[PDB]
Parts: structure tokens; C-alpha cells; sequence
DNA sequence: ACGACTGAGCCGATG
RNA sequence: AUCGGCUCA
């Protein structure tokens, strides 16, 4: 996502929750490592959050359900 | 109370013990500094034993140093050893031996004392300024209350009955007056008093008293604190004590006031309990209280003080107002970091999202981006070691820069930001120089032009800042305009002429009767040098239409288009019909392609396609060998006839002037219509004697062909050159006005191909030196108009999921007798409905399907009619026209509204 | 001209034109109009704190772009702390309520 | 005027020579005469029999000696005034008067502004209504129209304080409805700060940080755009408690 | 009776 | 830093 993000906007729905679904995802892959799924084409953690929306992946439904997973692995 | 997650704010009056709390120690002495060495004196306006020391965890005298003694309450120097920043928050006070009439509660009309005591304003001065007495308590001397008496008489009041009768003097009178005027009393004396003698505008003040009393004790204030019993003083850092350059001392007007004030308060104290000659005193309760009605607010009573240069002294008051306080210092006058500035230049190689940032600039911005992504890659051991490799201009520096600018966008700003497109984001790349580069299409979106201009250049930091700069502010969302349903980024100027030159029709150029085997053979037949961009020929085309669902539609056909036209079909992105480019495309009909490209397909290929027009526009613009020759400034053939037959039509009516078939006064205007007849009698022996001028024919012999003239083509393409401009250039200049307006006896005959008469220049002088003096206040008044308008409709947001009632406002097409502009298809567009679907959108694809019924009589649920708490319900509004979709819960409706009046307010 | 870090004027903790560097660019209210129109929530937060004013957080954010964290961590700009201290000494009570 | 034409329209001040819209419908006839005048009579059959009005001295009229006049007629020529039509008809053609003057300025220059943009503000102008009957505080006064529905939709039901409050209409164009922001923060950024920050002291006014101008100053996030869903989670905890 | 553009440049002069 | 001076968008 350098040219135009039109595919990844309407996936989550609007352009404001393309921020706080990608800000949260741009945060998770910057701190404690975290997995690069769709080939890390050089790029940076900026695009990656959005790039996971361009290939049928990251959403708010997948960031508030999988944060319960890192609360079932540390017991 | 500890945690500082603030939620709400409340305001209230200034009690004595309250302001004392904020204060830590009285500002007893009125001293600044010992003009020997710069140390804030003992008990002076500056002092550490009150406000804290002059450094970090240190003192004045010099035993406690560096850090150790965290909050060690010293004495010899006198410092609670804390970090000096206390001098930005801590306060002192000045206890007045005489109560001092506060001003903001008094001379701010209609007086917060006046209609709180049932009184005017002139009065309260008299006793407080010092001439007369006033009565307080109800007893036995027949003087009741709030009575007024000039000195002399009072002798016979405490010499008749006496004992029960109060009446002191001064501001003090107003003090003790507010003490005993019970408020369970005053209140319930006006609810059965508005019973019959009401009247209709005599009761305009009787309702200004019911509000002010009711809202007072129920907040927990009570009115004793109106007049200032004790005076608060600011912290030392804020009022800046700073000795600049030349052993010389820099301080604003704050200090000059705070002092004198105390110089009287000390003359006062030493003359309250040291013999009180009460006439020599009225020199003091006056002059002291006359300087606090100068500190608090200088210019109110009547331009009281001046500086040392006959110009007013600024005050505590004007530290908020005067457009330049701490209110217009949190929004407007707000300096920002991580940015720069430079002059703007073209960039015809760029793709839309691309700016051309000055390498220099990028570097001195991204410093703390590079330092860290250098230490991480393993090229440096500290931040400072990198501070040398950067400045050394080491090569590896620029390496990291390319991968930092990779996936890290920018904000680009032009003042005035009349609306919101005045800022957009553009993904830059590197380009060396001092100069910044940009797109020539967004030229129009910005208030912009390449001639002597400048752009500040911010940088969005947090992951969010970047991505939301990409998600919203970016240029890629802003192809359609906010204010209306037209794209703002259109083929401006030059890009245009290329396409006209290209597409323009013909019958003879270089050979004809050709066919081609697709769009590819065409390009061969040009750049090599085997044909020209003309020649009407039947051409093979593989247009792919869209299926109902999509998209198994691959059509084939063979149609008539010129060499020029068809070349560009290459860049027309597969999914598009052909009849759009089939013609002599002016910017007018070029903007079509976009608008058609946008709604048939989408956003992702309109951007690619359109930017790729721009290149292809300039491509044949230059190649053309186009120019502005004095040949193509052609004059109408018989110009010196049309002026001449109408010049002797002046000499025929003046055979009738002083006599009588027309009178003396009306002369001025009878010929003005026949003058103005020739105005556009010649402009149609010009757009007819230059419109289709060719006549040199290859194919046997015929006449009709569009002109070879360079200028006209601009007026036919829409490059630049209005059908009024052209006249003035090589036709008729015509009618001008006066400073008043009345037109001149002889409008201009000549033009700018031929030479002007001195008179003829000297007249026009006005015409344009009025029309440009307007522009001295054009950018000024629009900005006053805009702001004002934004400030009413800014406290507003989108709110509910739905507002639900069948209601609205009429739309029935405009007919001013016989002249229409916008009827049904492009006015009622987007309006949300309420009858039959009802409660569904009327899209750009819809009032097509509501024109075919012979549609009449409409009512639509809109913004005024919004049964919606505080905001705009969204489902009872319309559409976000800065997009091709329904409006969304978020985009603040208000800001945009007033914004869209500033933009074309220019 | 350019800017990214340096010094600030004592009172309103903001840049000053003169020695060391030129004038740092200004952010107006008609400029903020644009930020108010776009969803520029987080951007407008940095502007007024970690670029100009904030005394404990503008520079304590500095080493979150160096350290490779990329984050806000703001608090309160002093221009308000001035406005508060002016109003208290102008002659008013005004303060912050909590949860 | 010319350019400040635009200004005057949203500003709200009466123009030069207005008309006389027959305020109430019925058997409208004239009576009496002095120099060149005729005292009008408009008595509705229902309860309010009283009603009389008069006119200046060069108006030529289009209702002669008893014709079917309704809620007014296009009587005397000239540019009409703002305030009365809002009082008379309602709020359906009063807005279209705000639109069908301002626009043609741009339609001679050549600009469109899809009309609903004028509404956003006109709603922010038309607001600040004046209520009829004695309900919770005084006859006339200044209170928001939708606050009068925190009143009218509120009073006519629960509790034990039975006095309904049907609304009436005033126009406060920009510099008038602007003044009446009960939020000292945004209030003092564009008016004479004195007149509010002193009436701030008197009554003990607050500002609970709901606004846009408001949130900005304090170094907080805006309740709009991306900051919308943030201020959906913080303002909801003032009721959950 | 009130209300006074949006950016930054350079010089100068006294609280 | 307030004021004064003058240019370019
Ligand atoms: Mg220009
Ligand atoms: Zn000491
Ligand atoms: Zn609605």
C-alpha cells in the first residue's frame, strides 16, 4: 500500500477504523517482534498493518478475539 | 486529589482566603532586583524565599547544590530546595489597607453590580471615586438605603434621631452594601410583581434581574468578593525577567504596573496607623485604586496610561484579548516543529502521490528517525557518535534516508488554508537542491501557482499520524471536491492543449485513406514521421465493456477516429466505452473521462489513468512547436470601417444636441448602446474572420476547417484565453467606467497589437486600479467572513444512527419566467426521501431513473429538519461529496459547511 | 528554512527566531480547520504538545522515535498553565476536576 | 450593496423597504383614513378577536376593498425582510429565502455549492428558539430549540409539574446565535472575552469539554473523525456510574 | 451600537 | 518581546 488504499478501506468498512485497526496492528508488529505473514516485501511496519487487510486478513474482529489468546498462553 | 486525568472545568469568584491559598507568602516588598548584581531581592516581586531558587535544586546564598537535598527547607537564603519551575506556578499577594474596586465586575456593561443592586453605572463611581456618601441599613433617620448625599448635609442626619443609621464612604461603601442585603429576601419579590404592569419592552430589564440573582448563591459564591479585598501576583518565570544583549533589561508592561501600585500601598500603610488626615488621604484611596483599574485592564475607563513613547501600556487584561493573548496562542499563533519551508517548482515526471522534497530538507527533518534506524542496523554505538557521521556528510547516511523516506509520508501546506485541501499528504521522494517540487494538477486544489510561492512542510510522527495522513489527508481521497459533486483536480492549462492539438479534427494533412491494424500501428505512423495527428480513418479497437455482474464482455469493432485521438486510447484503462474520446477533446470534455472513469469503474484506476493522461498531455504540448506569434494576433479586416461608420454616427446626433429632438441631459446614454453595439459587432467579425480560417486545400478545393490560429484554439480547447480577453488583445477594448461608474464619452478604439493614446491608457488606469485595489481587501474580508461563519457552525458533530419522521423541504425545478440552470437531475441529487423507495439514497445513478417518469413534486428530510439530539443524524442529510458514498459517523458537518463558503468566497 | 529540534522561548515553551536556527513554521487555526475536517485526531495531539510546548513529554517522546517505539505519551502544554495562572491572578477560581 | 451582500444575508438585520404580509387569515378589510392611509383590521373568529395595524405613506396595495387574502399576499414591492416570515409561515420557506438570494451571486460568477451546505449553518442560525407558556423558567428567554425538547418532549409526561411549553421562533444570524455558546472555552476565542468571562464568575458556569474548539485548546483529542470512537468510550462513562 | 487575513522575511528601538 | 518601517504569495 503506497499508491491507493481503496481495497483495504471497505473491508473493515470506513477510513477512520482503517486507522485504529491498523494503528493497533502497526503497534503489535513494532514492539515484541510479532509475525510477518504476507511476505515482508522490504516495506516497514507502517504498510504491513494495512497490507494484511489487502489480502483478506486483519480486522477489529481479529484483534479483540486474539488478544484473549495471549491471555490463555501465559498461565 | 492526585491523578491528573481532567474531565470538567468550573469558574468562580475570587475569595480572600482562596487567593491566599494559591499564594505562598505575601509580596510584601515592591522590589525587583539589586541593580548591582542580578539577584531577586529578599521580599521583592522576585524572590526565592517565596517562588523558589534561580536554578535547579540550589539556593541564593550557596550551601545546597546539584540535587541531594530534595525539598530541604532552607533558611539563610530561604529556599525550599525544589526545581525552580515553581517560579512558573507559585504566587504571592498584596494585602490592601484599603479595599480596591475591581473593574471587570463593574465597567463591563450592563454592570454586574448595577442589575445585581438595581442601579446605573455613573453612580457607583461617585462614592468610590470620592465625592459623596451612601446609606445602608433601615433604621430611624429617614434615609433608608442606596441614597446619595454630597458631604455637606450629612451633619443633620446624625443630629436628629441617630443610632440606627449606617453610611460610610468609598469603594468600601459598596463593600459593606453587599454584606447585608439578604438574598432569600430580594429574590421572592418579582414573581407576583410581573402580574399586570408588565409592558412589552419596559420588561426588558425586569427579566435581566431575575436571571442574575437566581444564579448566584446556588453555585456557592455570594457577592462579597466583587470588590478586591486582596490582590494576587503572578509567578516570576511568566513575567519574564531577562537582561538581553547589552547590559540592558527586558521586561513587558506587567512590572511597571505591579510596582507603582505597591509604592502607594506602602505610602498607604505608613499613613493609616501613622496619623490619618482624611483629606490628604483622598489623594490615596484614589491614586492606588486608579492604578488597579489600569493593571487588570488598562483601556476601559478612558485611555488612562501611556508608555514612554505616547503609546498604550499592555495589561493583564490584554494578555487574552487583543488577538494576541493566551487564547490566540493555543490555535492560531502556534509554532510547530518537524517542518520547514522553501519555494515551489514543477514536477511533470511525478506520479500523483509523489512530492519532490529537498534532500537537504528531508535530512534536517528526519534526524531522530535516522539516528535510531542507524544504531539498530549496527553502524553506531551512541546518538552523539552518529551526530558526527551525519554532519561529516558520510555516504551511508543517505542510504538509510532512502529507506526511511520509503514508507513514510509528508504533509504539504499552503497559506491561506481557506478550506481543507489547502493541506494534503504526498509521499515524497528525494531530489537535491534548495527547492521543493510538486504536481501541476493539484495546483488548482491548493490555492496555488508556480510564480513566487512557498510551502511549509510538516512531518507526521506516530504510526497513526502517518497512516491517517495516508488514510485521509493524502491526495488520493481528494479527487472529488468537498463543497460539490465535481472533481477539483482537473487537467489544468497545458496538459489540455496537447490533447486538443492531438484530437483536433481535419480532412487533409499527410496522406489519407488508411486503416491501421489496431491502436499500435498508429504510434508507428507518428513518432517515426510517416503521418500527422490528424486524418479521419476507420480504426480497429478492442473495447472491453462491463457485464451486468461483470465481466465476461470483450467487444470488437472498427470506427472512425483521427490519428491523434486513438493514440490516447492506449492509456484509457481497458474498461471504458469509446464514444467519449471520439471527439475534439477540450478540458471541458477531458474532465468527462475522469468523471465517467470514476463512477463506471472506481477510485483505483482513475488515479492511474488520469495521472498517465498528464504525462501524455505535456508530451504533445511541447512537440507541437506551439507558441504566441504576432501573426496570430489577427485584426478584423474592416475594423477601420466599423469604428468609422459609427464615428460619423456620433456626428449625426450632435447635429441634434442643443436643438431638440433629444434633450441636453440624456445625450450621455443614447449612443452608448450603439457604441456597445460595435463592442460585439467586431467580436463577431473576429470569431467569424478567424474562427474557420484556412482555405488552402489539398483535396481538390473546399472551405470548411477549424482555424490554424494559436490563440483562438485556447478559447476552443480551454487552455487559457477567455472570449472577452481575446477582444482586448487584437480587437476592441471598449467601455470602461469612472471611480463612480458612469461610462466615458469615448470608450477605447484601439488594442494591444496597436499603440494606445495617452488619454486611453490614463483612463483605463482607473478600471484596473479599482479592480485590483479591491484585492487589497479581497483576501482580507473573505477571511473575516470565513472565520466568523466557522465559529457558529463548528461546535457540531455527526450523531444518531437514524432520525425518524416523514418531513423536510420542497424541491421543484427553477423557472425564472424562462431561464433554467439546475433543474432535477443535478440539484435534487443525493437528497434523502420520505415518500413513494422512501428513506433510500438518490445516487448519481438515480435521478436518471427519476427523470424518466416526468418527475414532479418532492419533499426531503434534510439538515435544518433534524430531530437529532446535538448534531446531524446522517440518515437525514445527504452524502459526503468528498467521496462517492453515503455520509459517515465522524466527519464533522459544521467545519466543512463554512469552509465551503470561504473557498469560492475568493 | 527548516526545523526539527533546538531551543524554546522561556515563557510560552515554543520556538524563537534568531541565532542557532531560523523561525520554526507556524500552525494556524484556519490550518487546524483542515485537521478538524479530516480525521486528524492523533496528528493534532502531537502538534500542540510534543512539537512545541510540553516540558516533560516533548523531549521524553524524542527517544521513542530513536529507540524505535514510535508513540505519543503526552500530557499537558504549559500555554494553558499560563492561562490558568493568569486567570487565578486576573481574579478567578478555575481548576481541574478528576474521575 | 455588492460583495458583503453575502454577509448581510447570514448576518440578520432588516433591509430598507420591506412589505406587509397580512399576518392572519380571515375577512381582511380596511378602515378609516388620514392623508393617504387606511387602518387595517384582522379579527379572527376564534378567541383572539383583537388585532389592528398600520403602514407608511407610499405603498400601493394588491388587496383593494375585500378579496380572498390568505396568510398574506405579495402586497407592496421591494426586497422583503427576514424576521416576519419566520414568525408567520413557519420554517419551510424561510430557509429557501436564505438560499434563493445568496446563490445567484455565484451563478453569475459561475460557481455551484450544493445547497444543503447553507442549511448546516442556517440550522446553527435558526436555533435558539423562544418558548410561549410558563413552564420551568420564564416566558421569553434564550434556550436552544432542541433543549426546548429536553423540555417539551420531557415536561408533558413523567413527574408532577404539569405545564406544557410549545415553541416560537426568532432569527439570530451568525453574530447573535454565535454569542450564545454556554461553553466559556469556545466562547472566548472569537467574541469580546470580557462579557462572558465575567458572567462566567457570576453564575458559576462550567464547560464539560464536549466541543471541538473546546477539546482542542486543552491538549485533548477531537470528538470527530478518527477521534469520534475514542470520545464514544470516554463520554459514555459519565452515565455508567 | 459593534467589528477589523492568512502565512515569514529583514531592519529598528526601549520596557 | 510591543510598537514603527518596508517588500513578495
Ligand atoms: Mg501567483
Ligand atoms: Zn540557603
Ligand atoms: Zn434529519
Amino acid at each position: 500500500a503506497r499508491v491507493t488504499v481503496q481495497d483495504a478501506v471497505e473491508k473493515i468498512g470506513n477510513r477512520f477504523d482503517l486507522v485504529l485497526v491498523a494503528a493497533r496492528r502497526a503497534r503489535q508488529m513494532q514492539v515484541g517482534g510479532k509475525d510477518p505473514l504476507v511476505p515482508e516485501e522490504n516495506d516497514k511496519t507502517t504498510v504491513i498493518a494495512l497490507r494484511e487487510i489487502e489480502e483478506g486478513l486483519i480486522n477489529n474482529q481479529i484483534l479483540d478475539v486474539r488478544e484473549r489468546q495471549e491471555q490463555q498462553e501465559q498461565e | 486529589t492526585k491523578t491528573e486525568e481532567f474531565d470538567a472545568i468550573k469558574i468562580a469568584l475570587a475569595s480572600p482566603d482562596m487567593i491566599r491559598s494559591w499564594s505562598f507568602g505575601e509580596v510584601k516588598k515592591p522590589e525587583t532586583i539589586n541593580y548591582r548584581t542580578f539577584k531577586p531581592e529578599r521580599d521583592g516581586l522576585f524572590c526565592a524565599r517565596i517562588f523558589g531558587p534561580v536554578k535547579d535544586y540550589e539556593c541564593l546564598c550557596g550551601k545546597y547544590k546539584r540535587l541531594k537535598h530534595r525539598g530541604v527547607i532552607c533558611e539563610k537564603c530561604g529556599v525550599e530546595v525544589t526545581q525552580t519551575k515553581v517560579r512558573r506556578e507559585r504566587m504571592g499577594h498584596i494585602e490592601l489597607a484599603s479595599p480596591t474596586a475591581h473593574i471587570w465586575f463593574l465597567k463591563s456593561l450592563p454592570s454586574r453590580i448595577g442589575l445585581l443592586l438595581d442601579m446605573p453605572l455613573r453612580d457607583i463611581e461617585r462614592v468610590l471615586y470620592f465625592e459623596s456618601y451612601v446609606v445602608i441599613e433601615g433604621g430611624m433617620t429617614n434615609l433608608e438605603r442606596q441614597q446619595i448625599l454630597t458631604e455637606e448635609q450629612y451633619l443633620d442626619a446624625l443630629e436628629e434621631f441617630g443610632d440606627e443609621f449606617d453610611a460610610k464612604m468609598g469603594a468600601e461603601a459598596i463593600q459593606a452594601l453587599l454584606k447585608s442585603m439578604d438574598l432569600e429576601q430580594e429574590c421572592e419579590q418579582l414573581r407576583e410583581e410581573l402580574n399586570e404592569t408588565n409592558s412589552e419592552t419596559k420588561r426588558k430589564k425586569l427579566t435581566k434581574r431575575i436571571k442574575l440573582l437566581e444564579a448566584f448563591v446556588q453555585s456557592g459564591n455570594k457577592p462579597e468578593w466583587m470588590i478586591l479585598t486582596v490582590l494576587p501576583v503572578l509567578p516570576p518565570d511568566l513575567r519574564p525577567l531577562v537582561p538581553l544583549d547589552g547590559g540592558r533589561f527586558a521586561t513587558s508592561d506587567l512590572n511597571d504596573l505591579y510596582r507603582r501600585v505597591i509604592n502607594r500601598n506602602n505610602r498607604l500603610k505608613r499613613l493609616l496607623d501613622l496619623a490619618a488626615p482624611d483629606i490628604i488621604v483622598r489623594n490615596e484611596k484614589r491614586m492606588l485604586q486608579e492604578a488597579v483599574d489600569a493593571l487588570l485592564d488598562n483601556g476601559r475607563r478612558g485611555r488612562a496610561i501611556t508608555g514612554s513613547n505616547k503609546r498604550p501600556l499592555k495589561s493583564l487584561a490584554d494578555m487574552i484579548k487583543g488577538k494576541q493573548g493566551r487564547f490566540r496562542q493555543n490555535l492560531l499563533g502556534k509554532r510547530v516543529d518537524y517542518s520547514g519551508r522553501s519555494v515551489i517548482t514543477v514536477g511533470p515526471y511525478l506520479r500523483l502521490h509523489q512530492c519532490g522534497l529537498p534532500k537537504k530538507m528531508a535530512l534536517e527533518l528526519f534526524k531522530p528517525f535516522i539516528y535510531g534506524k542507524l544504531e539498530l542496523r549496527g553502524l553506531a554505538t551512541t546518538i552523539k557518535a552518529a551526530k558526527k557521521m551525519v554532519e561529516r556528510e558520510e555516504a551511508v547516511v543517505w542510504d538509510i534516508l532512502d529507506e526511511v523516506i520509503r514508507e513514510h509520508p509528508v504533509l504539504l501546506n499552503r497559506a491561506p488554508t481557506l478550506h481543507r485541501l489547502g493541506i494534503q499528504a504526498f509521499e515524497p521522494v528525494l531530489i537535491e537542491g534548495k527547492a521543493i517540487q510538486l504536481h501541476p494538477l493539484v495546483c488548482a486544489a491548493y490555492n496555488a501557482d508556480f510564480d513566487g510561492d512557498q510551502m511549509a512542510v510538516h512531518v507526521p510522527l506516530t504510526l497513526e499520524a502517518q497512516l491517517e495522513a495516508r488514510a485521509l489527508m493524502m491526495s488520493t481521497n481528494n479527487i472529488l471536491s468537498p463543497a460539490n459533486g465535481e472533481p477539483i483536480i482537473v487537467p489544468s492549462q497545458d496538459v489540455v492543449l496537447g490533447l486538443y492539438y492531438m484530437t483536433r479534427d481535419c480532412v487533409n494533412a499527410k496522406g489519407e485513406g488508411m486503416v491501421l491494424t489496431g491502436p499500435k500501428e498508429a504510434e508507428r505512423l507518428y513518432r517515426s514521421g510517416l503521418a500527422s495527428l490528424h486524418a479521419r480513418v476507420k480504426v480497429r479497437i478492442t473495447e472491453y465493456e462491463k457485464d451486468a455482474n461483470g465481466e465476461l464482455v470483450a467487444k470488437t469493432s472498427l470506427k472512425d477516429t483521427t490519428v491523434g485521438r486513438a493514440i490516447l486510447w492506449m492509456i484509457v484503462p481497458k474498461g471504458l466505452p469509446y464514444s467519449i474520446v471520439n471527439q475534439a477533446l477540450g478540458k471541458k470534455a477531458i474532465s468527462k473521462m475522469l468523471n465517467t472513469c470514476y463512477r463506471i469503474l472506481g477510485l483505483k484506476p482513475t488515479v492511474i489513468f488520469a495521472d498517465q493522461i498528464m504525462y501524455t498531455g505535456f508530451a504533445y504540448a511541447a512537440r507541437s512547436g506551439a507558441s504566441v506569434g504576432i501573426d496570430d494576433m489577427v485584426i478584423p479586416e474592416k475594423k477601420h470601417e466599423i469604428i468609422s461608420e459609427a464615428e460619423a454616427e456620433v456626428a449625426e446626433i450632435q447635429e441634434q444636441f442643443q436643438s431638440g429632438l433629444v434633450t441636453a441631459g440624456e445625450r450621455y446614454n443614447k449612443v452608448i448602446d450603439i457604441w456597445a453595439a460595435a463592442n460585439d459587432r467586431v467580436s463577431k467579425a473576429m470569431m467569424d474572420n478567424l474562427q474557420t480560417e484556412t482555405v488552402i486545400n489539398r483535396d481538390g478545393q473546399e472551405e470548411k476547417q477549424v482555424s490554424f490560429n494559436s490563440i483562438y484554439m485556447m478559447a476552443d480547447s480551454g487552455a487559457r484565453g477567455s472570449a472577452a480577453q481575446i477582444r482586448q488583445l487584437a480587437g476592441m477594448r471598449g467601455l470602461m467606467a469612472k471611480p463612480d461608474g458612469s461610462i466615458i464619452e469615448t470608450p477605447i478604439t484601439a488594442n494591444f497589437r496597436e499603440g494606445l493614446n495617452v488619454l486611453q491608457y490614463f483612463i483605463s488606469t482607473h478600471g484596473a486600479r479599482k479592480g485590483l485595489a479591491d484585492t487589497a481587501l479581497k483576501t482580507a474580508n473573505s477571511g473575516y467572513l470565513t472565520r466568523r461563519l466557522v465559529d457558529v457552525a463548528q461546535d457540531l458533530v455527526v450523531t444518531e444512527d437514524d432520525c425518524g419522521t416523514h418531513e423536510g423541504i420542497m424541491m421543484t425545478p427553477v423557472i425564472e419566467g424562462g431561464d433554467v440552470k439546475e433543474p432535477l437531475r443535478d440539484r435534487v441529487l443525493g437528497r434523502v426521501t420520505a415518500e413513494d423507495p422512501r428513506n433510500t439514497l438518490l445516487h448519481e445513478q438515480w435521478c436518471d431513473l427519476l427523470e424518466e417518469n416526468s418527475v414532479d413534486a418532492v419533499k426531503v428530510r434534510s439538515v435544518v429538519s433534524c430531530d437529532t439530539d446535538f448534531g446531524v443524524c446522517a440518515h437525514c442529510y445527504g452524502r459526503d461529496l468528498a467521496r462517492g458514498h453515503i455520509i459517515n459517523k465522524g466527519e464533522a458537518i459544521g467545519v466543512i459547511a463554512a469552509q465551503s463558503i470561504g473557498e469560492p468566497g475568493t | 528554512h527548516a526545523r526539527s529540534t533546538g531551543s524554546y522561548s522561556l515563557v510560552t515553551q515554543q520556538p524563537l527566531g534568531g541565532k542557532a536556527q531560523f523561525g520554526g513554521q507556524r500552525f494556524g487555526e484556519m490550518e487546524v480547520w483542515a485537521l478538524e475536517a479530516y480525521g486528524a485526531a492523533y496528528t493534532l495531539q502531537e502538534m500542540l504538545t510534543v512539537k512545541s510546548d510540553d516540558v516533560n513529554g516533548r523531549t521524553k517522546m524524542y527517544k521513542n522515535i530513536v529507540d524505535g517505539n514510535h508513540q505519543m505519551e503526552p500530557g499537558m502544554p504549559e500555554s494553558f498553565n499560563v492561562l490558568l495562572k493568569e486567570i487565578r491572578s486576573l481574579g478567578i477560581n478555575i481548576e481541574l476536576e478528576d474521575e | 450593496g455588492g460583495l458583503p451582500r453575502v454577509a448581510d444575508l447570514f448576518e440578520a438585520r432588516r433591509p430598507k423597504e420591506p412589505a406587509i404580509l397580512a399576518e392572519i387569515s380571515g375577512i381582511v378589510s380596511f378602515g378609516k383614513e388620514t392623508k393617504g392611509k387606511r387602518r387595517l383590521v384582522i379579527t379572527p373568529v376564534d378567541g383572539s378577536d383583537p388585532y389592528e395595524e398600520m403602514i407608511p405613506k407610499w405603498r400601493q396595495l394588491n388587496v383593494f376593498e375585500g378579496e380572498r387574502v390568505e396568510r398574506g399576499d405579495v402586497i407592496s414591492d421591494g426586497p422583503e425582510a427576514p424576521h416576519d416570515i419566520l414568525r408567520l409561515r413557519g420554517v419551510h420557506a424561510v430557509t429557501r429565502y436564505i438560499v434563493n438570494e445568496v446563490q445567484d451571486v455565484y451563478r453569475l460568477q459561475g460557481v455551484k455549492i450544493n445547497d444543503k451546505h447553507i442549511e448546516v449553518i442556517v440550522r446553527q442560525m435558526l436555533r435558539k428558539a423562544t418558548i410561549v407558556n410558563a413552564g420551568s423558567s420564564d416566558f421569553l428567554e434564550g434556550e436552544q430549540v432542541e433543549y426546548s425538547r429536553v423540555k417539551i418532549a420531557n415536561r408533558e409526561l413523567e413527574a408532577n409539574g404539569k405545564v406544557g411549553a410549545t415553541y416560537s421562533r426568532d432569527l439570530l444570524g451568525i453574530t447573535k446565535a454565535s454569542l450564545a455558546t454556554e461553553s466559556f472555552i469556545s466562547a472566548a476565542s472569537f467574541q469580546e472575552t470580557t462579557r462572558v468571562l465575567t458572567e462566567a464568575a457570576v453564575a458559576g458556569k462550567r464547560d464539560e469539554l464536549r466541543g471541538l474548539k473546546e477539546n482542542v485548546i486543552v491538549g485533548r483529542l477531537i470528538p470527530a473523525g478518527t477521534g469520534y470512537a475514542y470520545h464514544q468510550d470516554r463520554m459514555r462513562r459519565r452515565a455508567a456510574g
